[PDB]
RNA sequence: UCUAGUGGGCCAUUUUUGGUAAGCAGAACUGGCGAUGCGGGAUGAACCGAACGUGAGGUUAAGGUGCCGGAAUGUACGCUCAUCAGAGAAAAGGUGUUAGUUCAUCUAGACAGCAGGACGGUGGCCAUGGAAGUCGGAAUCCGCUAAGGAGUGUGUAA
RNA sequence: GGAAGUCGGCAAAAU
RNA sequence: CCCACUGUCCCUAUCUACUAUCUA
RNA sequence: AAAGUUACCACAGGGAUCUUGUGGCAGCCAAGCGCGACGUUGCUUCGGCUCUUCCUAUCAUACCGAAGCAGAAUUCGGUAAGCGUUGGACCCACUAAUAGGGAACGUGAGCUGGGACCGUCGUGAGACGGUUAGUCUACUGAUGAAGUGUCGUCGCAAUGGUAAUUCAACUUAGUACGAGAGGAACCGUUGAUUCAGAUCAUUGGUAUUUGCGGCUGCCUGACAAGGCAAUGCCGCGGAGCUAUCAUCUGCCGGAUAACGGCUGAACGCCUCUAAGCCAGAAUCCGUGCCAGAAAGCGACGAU
């Protein structure tokens, strides 16, 4: 058999993968997040210098498999605070947005098109009505809360994805005080977090996701699994029309590969790439956090410059990245 | 099984004795001298256990065995036990 | 090989914190933070 | 026992630890 | 007079016979069980009490009284700290503790500690690159003192 | 790769 | 013994039917 | 004339039926209580594959102590079972190492290999028969009714499990050290083995995509047209699955043992120890990772 650390071997309990554990907090630094929740949509393969001091292929360039997650920009739709208990961490009191977009309120409801879409209704009229149970809350959770995460959502429209109901779930605001991180949620409340302003494509994170099920083994397979130490490689974005293009390549482009992400569909948003291997198939969940423990050897600390990135046909044998440049070689079409 | 499960010295023979477990040097130490001579174990005198072990010549605690003693033939009583010590030592009966 | 357990790699790793690390990327975090 | 061994002893060991006190 | 059932064993004590690596083996001895439940020994064929119709009350045996558990977290005096406490392997080891027993010094100053001496024949006598007390082998004398060895060890090529 | 398997070219493919 | 051969093995992987399973 | 004897005895019958590392013997002493310790003199059926764990009485890995231990390579001795301890035929080579054991019939309901009686004929001797006689539970995962009004979302974490291993290369170096011969190490760095968890961009494999093409044969009088053939045969073949035949990733704190010390009595000195306090092993306990009490719980939304 395998690690007796993973066992009893068990369907994982959730679909979305769970955080157990934050980077731990810090007054010195100022008020910002900790983790992100993004959509796995495949990989490809990249060829990337390496500026490896000590290595022998140092000055040179390798072909590296780096898996795209497609991360929209997430909602932040409430704020929840957390008291230090001698039985533990426990949620003091939640604190919600005034107006919730119907992605997050499908979430409370198993049928949301013959549910009387009633979630929140009361609330939003007695934060319209009154703001003095608000201020209040917030500031019961400023004075006596030690630990404050915030509730947001993702925009899974934007998504290529059939599923409508956004994947809600709390992100740890580490740095400053109480109030600073009280404060930073209520100026946050109701817009939105961009993962560029969260991982910037050059740190050392972690990824976590349920891996996709085998069927029934002589139970193998859909478990909850932490990587460790993925590098992210670029954080393109969905709107410029360079981000799969790099400074060596040129070649207007799009991180979508020509014919398609197989069963997931188009790139359009704010794109994550991440060198190796990560959990869970194609269109799943995936949730990122950044390092609890910091260690940034030279593998996880030399710069990374793309040289060319391959958006060939992942479906069949594709040997063209571009429908401009296919046609540049092969022939004039009948059509 | 027959066969003598005691160091001896080398039908009748009806049991078997090993020649392993045979001896045939005894260290013999004088009284009046006090000084352990290995001399060749001639024979066998009387075995006070059994006198068919007297036949058949085991060497055993007791038993009295005639040795050279010519460069020093005398008897001499075993004090030991050579099943155990692995040694004939045995004490010169002068 | 000495493990991962090591005292001193573990007091090696404590001296590196503040060399190699800790103050680039606090100030890291800082930068995308004022994003 | 709290040590690597119990202080309680089997019955027929009790005896037994009788018996040898005797003899 | 006559008429049923019984003709085994087990365990233990004491004496004794040999013993034997060490077990034990052989008698005798009266017990206990065997035909017999009960209280206690955490549990039990053999251990401590006790021997039996059905009940009420009182009092005990053996064993117990922190809680499980009925009954003093009673009284008085001591011992013990175990980084494996406590409820034959045995000859010993321990700068572990407590009492004693004996013998020694001690205001002629007890030990301990500081300040010193720790000498002269003599480097006694040999030994060998050499060893002057302390490479080593034999002697083991001496004058002076308050006391200093033919030297307690370090040391020195010596 | 080619019997390194197993006590062993057992069964297959080769012919 | 030599040569050839091969999932016997390194080290297993995939496919097919049947079985296996549930229902009356 | 026979009689005794037989432990030289033989053939039938009857009864009985804890363990490990120190040699012995004989003397000389011999603290002591005739013994007499330590010392001293002599002389010389079993047997092995897999497997699971476990023990340390430790082969390697980690750290210390000692030794004429310059360095390197060792030897011996401590703590130490975390982690390993191969591949082939007394070898063999690799390897960091190829340690010793338990599961009392190790794991034969995981696994395999290397007759008795009676009779008859019988001298000192052996064979030629008739009867015969065997005897629910645990674990792996999977649902699951339910207190908590009801349903749902987001979480808390009691508790249980745990995981990483080893090597050689760069630099420090041809320096420390050494007549020379040789020749370190720490920090830092890059790779590789073993294991673990994933993944399918690329590559290989796979063909019921019966997807396409080619071939053979068959059937429609012919041409063509098609359709066929238990999946007839061959080439390619997506998608999926899959491969140390492909790719990624594998963490931090204290507390200690051996041991080295500090202050410091006991004992006017001294002393790492008694009260105290540091340094210190791959060890221990946490963190991280997995599970989430299906009779542990919180916040929130709606009613």
């Amino acid at each position: 058999h395998g690690s007796l650390g993973f066992l009893p071997r068990k369907r994982a309990s959730r679909q979305r993968g769970k955080v157990k554990a934050f980077p731990k907090d810090d007054a010195s630094k100022p008020v910002h997040l900790t983790a992100f929740l993004g959509y796995k949509a495949g990989m490809t393969h990249i060829v990337r210098d390496l500026d490896r001091p000590g290595s022998k292929m140092h000055k040179r360039e390798i072909l590296e498999a780096v898996t795209v997650i497609e991360t929209p920009p997430m909602v932040v739709v409430g704020v929840v605070g957390y008291v230090e208990t001698p039985r533990g961490l426990r949620s003091l009191t939640t604190v919600w947005a005034e107006h919730l977009s119907e992605e997050v309120k499908r979430r409370f409801y198993k049928n949301w098109f013959k549910s009387k879409k009633k979630a929140f209704t009361k609330y939003a009229k007695k934060y319209a009505e009154s703001t003095q149970s608000i201020n209040r809350e917030l500031e019961r959770i400023k004075k006596y809360c030690s630990v404050v995460r915030v509730l947001a959502h993702t925009q899974i429209r934007k998504t290529p994805l059939a599923q409508k109901k956004a994947h809600l779930m709390e992100i740890q605001v580490n740095g400053g005080s109480v109030a600073d991180k009280v404060e930073w949620a209520r100026e946050h409340f109701e817009k939105t977090v961009d993962i560029k302003s969260t991982f910037e494509q050059n740190e050392m994170i972690d990824v976590i996701g349920v891996t996709r099920g085998k069927g029934n083994e002589g139970n193998a397979g859909y478990m909850h699994r932490t990587q460790l130490n993925s590098k992210i490689y670029r954080i393109g974005a969905g709107d410029d029309a360079k981000n799969a293009s790099t400074d060596f390549d040129a070649t207007e482009k799009r991180i979508t590969p020509m014919g398609g992400f197989v069963r997931y569909g188009v790139v359009e948003n704010d794109f994550v790439m991440l060198n190796g291997a990560t959990p869970g198939p194609v269109k799943r969940v995936l949730t990122l956090r950044k390092s609890l423990l910091t260690h940034t050897s030279r593998k996880a600390l030399e710069p990374v410059s793309l040289k060319w990135i391959d958006t060939a046909s992942k479906f069949g044998h594709g040997r063209f990245q571009t429908p401009a440049e296919a046609k540049q070689f092969l022939g004039t079409l009948k059509k | 099984k027959r066969m003598i499960t005691k160091a001896t010295f080398v039908k009748y023979e009806r049991f078997i004795r090993p020649m392993a477990l045979r001896q045939k040097k005894a260290n013999v130490t004088h009284k009046e001298l006090g000084v352990t001579m290995q001399l060749p174990i001639i024979g066998v005198k009387k075995n006070p256990q059994s006198p068919t072990y007297t036949q058949l010549g085991v060497l055993t605690k007791g038993t009295v065995i005639e040795v050279n003693v010519s460069e020093l033939g005398k008897y001499a009583q075993i004090t030991n036990n050579p099943e155990l010590d692995g040694c004939v030592n045995a004490l010169l009966l002068t | 090989t000495s493990g991962p357990r090591d005292n001193n790699r573990n007091k090696w790793a404590k001296k590196h914190l503040k060399k190699g690390k800790r103050a680039k990327n606090s100030n890291f975090s800082k930068f995308l933070k004022k994003k | 026992s709290l040590k690597k061994k119990s202080k309680r002893r089997t019955t027929r060991l009790r005896s037994r630890i009788e018996k040898k006190a005797a003899e």
